[PDB]
C-alpha cells in the first residue's frame, strides 16, 4: 500500500511541476515584450525633452 | 445500537472481504476524481490565458 | 509635409515583424520544444 | 530538452522553480519514515526466527 | 521511438540561440530609429514656422 | 489542511509579476503624459 502510495504522489507532483513550468514560460514570453515597451517610452520621452 | 454477539459469526472472512472490497472501491473513486480535478484546473489554465 | 508621417508606419510595421520572429524563436527556446502549437507542423504533431 | 528559463524575463525562475521542486518533494517523508518503520520490524522477525 | 520522437520534437539551441540574438539587435533598432522618426518631422515642420 | 491552508492563501508568483510589470509600464507613461499635457496651456500662452 506505500508503494501505491508513493507511485501516486510521484506522478501528482510531477504534474505539479510541469504545471508550473508552462506558467513560467508565459511570463517569460511576455516580460521581453514589457520590457522593450519601457525602454523605448523612455527613449521616446527623453528626446521630447 | 448494536445489539450483543448471538453466537460466532459465520463466515467472518467472507464480510471482512466485502467491507475491504467497498472501501477500496470508494479509495479508487476518489483517487480518480482527483485527476478530474487536475484536468479541469490544466483547461481553466489554458482557457484563462487564451 | 505634415499630416503623415510614413517612416514612422514603416518603422512600426518592421518591428512588428521582428517582435514576432523574437516572441517564435523565445518560446521555442524556453521550452526545448520546436513545436508548441498546431501552426508550427502539421504532420509532426500527428507522427 | 535543454531549456534556458528567463531568456526574456532576465529573472531568477529558474531557480525559483528548482526550490519549488525541493519544496514539493516534503510529502514524500512520512511515507519514507512509515517504510523503514515497517522494513526494520520484518528485520526484527527474521532475527527472532533465527 | 523515444529517440524519433525526441528528434522530432525537440528544438535546436543554436539556430534558437542565433535567430534570438538578430531579433533583439533589430528590436533595439526599430525603437530608436521609431523615436528619431517622430522627432525629424517635428523639427523640419517647427523651424518651417 | 496545510495544504488546504495554502492553496487558499498563498499567491500566484506570474500573475503578480504581470500586474506589477503593467502598473509601472502605466506609471511611466501618465507621468510622461501629465508632464506634456502642463506644457500644453503653457505653449498656448507662449504663442499668446
Amino acid at each position: 500500500s506505500l508503494t501505491k502510495q508513493y507511485l501516486s504522489v510521484s506522478n501528482s507532483i510531477d504534474e505539479t511541476v510541469a504545471r508550473y513550468k508552462a506558467q513560467f514560460t508565459q511570463l517569460d514570453t511576455m516580460m521581453s515584450k514589457l520590457n522593450n515597451t519601457s525602454s523605448y517610452l523612455t527613449q521616446q520621452f527623453t528626446a521630447m525633452n | 445500537l448494536a445489539e450483543a454477539a448471538a453466537t460466532t459469526t459465520e463466515n467472518p472472512l467472507q464480510k471482512i472481504d466485502a467491507a475491504l472490497a467497498q472501501v477500496d472501491t470508494l479509495r479508487s473513486d476518489l483517487g480518480a476524481v482527483q485527476n478530474r480535478f487536475n484536468s479541469a484546473i490544466t483547461n481553466l489554465g489554458n482557457t484563462v490565458n487564451n | 509635409v505634415i499630416n503623415t508621417n510614413s517612416l514612422s508606419l514603416l518603422t512600426q510595421n518592421n518591428l512588428n515583424k521582428s517582435q514576432s520572429a523574437l516572441g517564435t524563436a523565445i518560446e521555442r527556446l524556453s521550452s526545448g520544444l520546436r513545436i508548441n502549437s498546431a501552426k508550427d507542423d502539421a504532420a509532426g504533431q500527428a507522427i | 530538452s535543454i531549456s534556458s528559463l528567463g531568456v526574456g524575463s532576465n529573472l531568477p525562475l529558474d531557480q525559483l522553480l528548482t526550490d519549488l521542486t525541493k519544496n514539493e518533494k516534503g510529502r514524500l517523508t512520512p511515507i519514507t519514515k512509515q517504510q523503514s518503520a515497517n522494513s526494520a520490524k520484518l528485520t526484527a522477525y527474521g532475527t527472532l526466527k533465527s | 521511438l523515444t529517440s524519433a520522437r525526441s528528434r522530432i520534437e525537440d528544438s535546436d539551441y543554436a539556430t534558437e540561440v542565433s535567430n534570438m540574438s538578430r531579433a533583439q539587435i533589430l528590436q533595439q533598432a526599430g525603437t530608436s530609429v521609431l523615436a528619431q522618426a517622430n522627432q525629424v518631422p517635428q523639427n523640419v515642420l517647427s523651424l518651417l514656422r
